[PDB]
RNA sequence: ACCUCGAUGUCGGCUCGUCGCAUCCUGGGGCUGGAGCAGGUCCCAAGGGUUGGGCUGUUCGCCCAUUAAAGCGGCACGCGAGCUGGGUUUAGAACGUCGUGAGACAGUUCGGUCUCUAUCCGCCGCGCGCGUCAGAAGCUUGAGGAAACCUGUCCCUAGU
RNA sequence: GAUAACCGCUGAAAGCAUCUAAGCGGGAAACCUCUUCCAAGACCAGGCUUCUCACCCUCUAGGAGGGAUAAGGCCCCCCG
């Protein structure tokens, strides 16, 4: 949450968009990349905010 | 509403300046200053009258409306005319005399009754029962002529104490 | 301003009124002080006047007291203490160096005087508190002194902070208010103040205006 | 002053009005001068 | 294994908010946050890696509501009948940092660590603050949208 | 009839208190079928104060002198590892009454062992240690606490 | 000083009226100050000052360990 609030995404909405871009990185390893590689889960942010719906708050 | 909708007429002898919410008006007995509630509107008719407006009628705005528009016209009515509250003294042996800038009265107790007049307002006595109150602000006005009221208890008894000029007090009758 | 000095009780005597009524008075050595030093808002945040009183050899006088003393320029002294005034005018009345005497007051003002009452050691609920104690008969069980109950039950199950019980008494800072200064000696530097004041004999005092009929 | 839950116009006089959060009954008369509480 | 701090890990930074205009409530919120270190990754519960915050303008806080008059801090000296009260308007006007200051403990942990926490809020009632020389960041109080 | 019957001692008094306000006095007010004095009623107010005796084990109550007033309640009907032990409620004895009797009586009467060296919390006092970024000393600020807070009569104003 | 009950001023919503909704005031032994005392173990452990402001050794050259001192203090001693 802390890394994902830095790359100006929240955590609940970064779960949601890596989900939906389908990367199965379990949240060990993600906080182990939030700490040791910013550069690699600044990426993960990338790919998550863009699998994201256009309308989050839409139905469906 | 009904209130605030009418507009103020401004004398050719009275000069406003409006300044956003800040309100300046001057004229010959005076300036005053006054302060708009943020919501209400106020504009000025070039013809020379005073246009009080509101953004809604929500209730609010409706009640500030009107309001306003009374605040600015008794502000106008200062500088003009100043505000005179006539008040009148009865029973025996009490009395007023001006000393200076304060009056003194002598309403039946040990000591007399001092009040130093505030800044912008004056007396005047016309008799040792009957005298005035004067000044530019209607609100100043009104104060020191309510705290000049209750200079005494009210007496339905006697009908002793300080009235206004026209004051019609409740009596009664004490047969014992 | 408040005007105070320092002194040392002398002892408690008897005068007569011209009215030729009696008054007890406690002598009081309003000795000769010297302003040490001057505390002022822009130092240290308020505004008072320290005082020196009573003789000392400087044998005596450690090195860091006789420091403080030679950088104000007076010899030594036992006894150092503020009096604490409202305002900087009334600082501005005293200089480092300045010597006050007891003549800075007239006869019939009115002084509090601030002393350390005598000493009481460990004393017990009737004479500290001024509890009845018990009946000295009719059965009562070796209670004639005790100070009885101190508490409820199980509801609050505890003793309150502030029950009064047995304790070292005495010895305390105490100011006496509003007493009348009979007479100034001047020539043998000594108050005559009409009433009692705390401490023994041979303590330091100090008198001050008061500040409730000053 | 009348202080009770239940506050009545008693007269054609009295007209009732909200101060201070208070219910409160304003008249003439100082008779019927009350308050809720 | 999952990172631990270690002993040189820990490296501090100097914030400075500004309490004008703000409510107290999001302002020790915030403040509380940064205080932790909650918006670190490398966050640990048993560990203070939180950064000092200074608090200026603390008496132009704002309060919604009669909260000014009616809202009460509450102190018990332990006498009995010792509890004295002041409204936080009252509490303003004497210790304008002690409005702001309650708030923020209040929301930190009441632990040891939390009291050791305490020591990186500075809170002052002027524009002003001594700590020039430690070269604080302005944080202005954001929300990340979702 | 939920805790306690491998034990949570009772009424009244004494000592020491602490809290509530539904306020007895003192303080501030509205309305009166309040002329004045003196009241009636309702609102606000818990800072302080709120007597000594006769009778009874008594609480309660009645009474005698006072007072500004002689408040009502909670705290194991506060307080017996703090005191008392008159009442009640062990064993003795007696009267009335009931029982064939042994006996019995919120009927009465006279008498009748009140144990404990304070470990812990708590409270009143007093030291030792270490700390407050060198070791020391004088004088201090006051965050925060504690204490105190009662009231009468007479004389002027005015016999107004 | 800020208030309680209470008294109000200036005023709409609601052409009137209203102590109130914007604003501005009086008002008690209760409250905060004021009076007396404690108080920096107030861990934000404060402030204004004054004094001493100095030296040897060992481990390794890091940090420590030991010994002797200054200002001052304690114990012993004569006492309150
Ligand atoms: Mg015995
Ligand atoms: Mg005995
Ligand atoms: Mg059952
Ligand atoms: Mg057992
Ligand atoms: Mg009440
Ligand atoms: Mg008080
Ligand atoms: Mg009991
Ligand atoms: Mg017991
Ligand atoms: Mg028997
Ligand atoms: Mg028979
Ligand atoms: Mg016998
Ligand atoms: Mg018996
Ligand atoms: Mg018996
Ligand atoms: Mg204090
Ligand atoms: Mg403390
Ligand atoms: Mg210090
Ligand atoms: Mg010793
Ligand atoms: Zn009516």
């Amino acid at each position: 949450n802390a890394a994902a609030r830095a790359n100006d995404i929240t955590y609940n909405r970064l779960i949601q968009g890596l989900k939906a871009a389908g990367v199965e990185v379990d949240r060990k390893n993600l906080a182990e990349l939030a700490v040791s590689d910013p550069a690699a889960f600044t990426a993960l942010v990338d790919v998550a905010r863009a699998a994201l719906p256009e309308d989050v708050n839409a139905p469906s | 509403s009904r209130i605030g909708k009418q507009p103020v007429p401004v004398p050719s002898g009275v000069d406003v300046t409006i300044n956003g919410q800040n309100l300046s008006v001057k004229g010959p007995k005076g300036t005053l200053t006054l302060d708009v509630a943020e919501p209400i509107s106020v504009s000025r008719a070039e013809d020379g009258a005073i246009v009080v407006t509101r953004p809604d009628d929500e209730r609010r705005s409706r009640s500030l409306h009107g309001l306003s528009r009374t605040l600015i016209a008794n502000l106008v009515t200062g500088v003009t005319e100043g505000y005179t509250q006539k008040m009148e003294i009865f029973g025996v042996g009490y009395r007023v005399q001006l000393k200076g800038q304060n009056l003194e009265f002598a309403l039946g107790y040990s000591h007399p009754v001092l009040i130093e007049a505030p800044e912008g307002i004056t007396f005047a006595v016309e008799s040792p029962t009957k005298f005035s109150v004067s000044g530019i602000d209607k609100q100043k006005v009104g104060q020191i002529s309510a705290v000049i009221r209750r200079l005494r208890r009210p007496d339905p008894y006697k009908g002793k104490g300080v009235r206004y000029e026209g004051e019609q007090i409740r009596r009664k009758v004490g047969k014992t | 301003a408040r005007k105070g000095i320092l002194g040392t009780k002398l002892g408690m005597t008897q005068v007569f009124d011209e009215n030729n009524k009696v008054v007890p008075v406690t002598v009081v050595k309003a000795g000769p002080n010297v302003v040490t030093r001057i505390r002022t808002t822009e130092r240290d945040g308020y505004s008072a006047v320290q005082l020196a009183y009573g003789e000392i050899s400087p044998r005596k006088v450690i090195k860091p007291v006789a420091g403080q003393f030679a950088a104000a320029g007076v010899n030594p002294r036992r006894h150092v203490a503020e009096l604490r005034l409202d305002d900087e005018a009334a600082v501005a009345e005293y200089e480092v160096g300045q010597e006050l005497t007891a003549e800075i007051f007239s006869d019939g003002a009115y002084v509090d005087v601030t002393g350390t009452s005598k000493g009481k050691g460990f004393a017990g609920t009737m004479k500290r508190h001024g509890f009845r104690g018990q009946g000295a008969a009719h059965g009562a069980q070796a209670v004639h002194r005790r100070p009885g109950s101190i508490g409820g039950c199980a509801t609050p199950g505890r003793v309150f902070k502030g029950t009064r019980m047995s304790g070292r008494m005495g010895n305390d800072r105490v100011t006496t208010q509003n007493l009348k200064v009979h007479k100034v000696d001047a020539e043998n530097g000594v108050l005559l103040i009409k009433g009692a004041i705390p401490g023994r004999n041979g303590g330091l005092v100090v008198v001050r205006s008061a500040i409730k009929r000053g | 002053m009348k202080v009770n839950p239940s506050v009545k116009p008693i007269c054609d006089k009295c007209r009732v009005i909200r101060r201070h959060g208070r219910v409160m009954v304003i008249c003439s008369d100082p008779r019927h001068k009350q308050r809720q509480g | 294994p999952t990172y631990t701090p270690k002993a040189g890990d820990t490296t501090r930074s100097w914030y400075v908010i500004d309490a004008s205009d703000v409510v107290l409530g999001r302002l020790a919120s915030a403040a509380a946050t940064l205080l932790r270190g909650k918006h670190k990754p490398t966050f640990t519960p048993n560990v203070d890696g939180g950064d000092f915050v200074i608090v200026i303008n603390a008496d132009k806080i704002a309060v919604s509501g009669d909260k000014l008059t009616k809202k009460f801090a509450y102190r018990h000296s332990g006498y009995p009948g010792g509890l004295r009260k002041r409204t936080i308007g009252e509490l303003l006007e004497k210790h304008p940092t002690r409005v702001v200051e309650n708030a923020i403990i209040g929301m930190l942990p009441h632990n040891k660590l939390g009291r050791q926490i305490q020591k990186k809020l500075k809170v002052y009632a002027g524009p002003d603050h001594p700590h020039a020389a430690q070269q604080p960041i302005p944080f202005e109080i954001k929300q990340v949208a979702q």
